[PDB]
């Protein structure tokens, strides 16, 4: 259940990117920053494989 | 479920600023955004059921 991808970033990265920023992001406009919320989350995920 | 509640809107202005009376949607999914601060989507899919 394991190969991940990332599913919010601030931009699009540019060709051949290898980005590791993984922070909370805004779903709601609200500074979360280093914890979650219900309107603001993290930004990895994986396949059930 | 078994008889779901169908309903559909259109003709006027929208926003996820506005798609909840509770900011915590204790029950949501959202592709686009939960209920908090966005202003900015449109589509032929004017179901809203």
């Amino acid at each position: 259940y394991n190969y991940r991808y990332r599913l919010f970033r601030k931009s699009n990265l540019k060709p051949f990117e290898r980005d590791i920023s993984t922070e909370i992001y805004q779903a709601g406009s609200k500074p979360c920053n280093g914890v979650e919320g219900f309107n603001c989350y993290f930004p990895l995920q994986s396949y059930g494989f | 479920v078994y008889a779901w509640n169908r309903k559909r809107i259109s003709n006027c202005v929208a926003d996820y600023s506005v798609l909840y009376n509770s900011a915590s949607f204790s029950t949501f999914k959202c592709y686009g955004v939960s209920p908090t601060k966005l202003n900015d989507l449109c589509f032929t899919n004017v179901y809203a059921d």
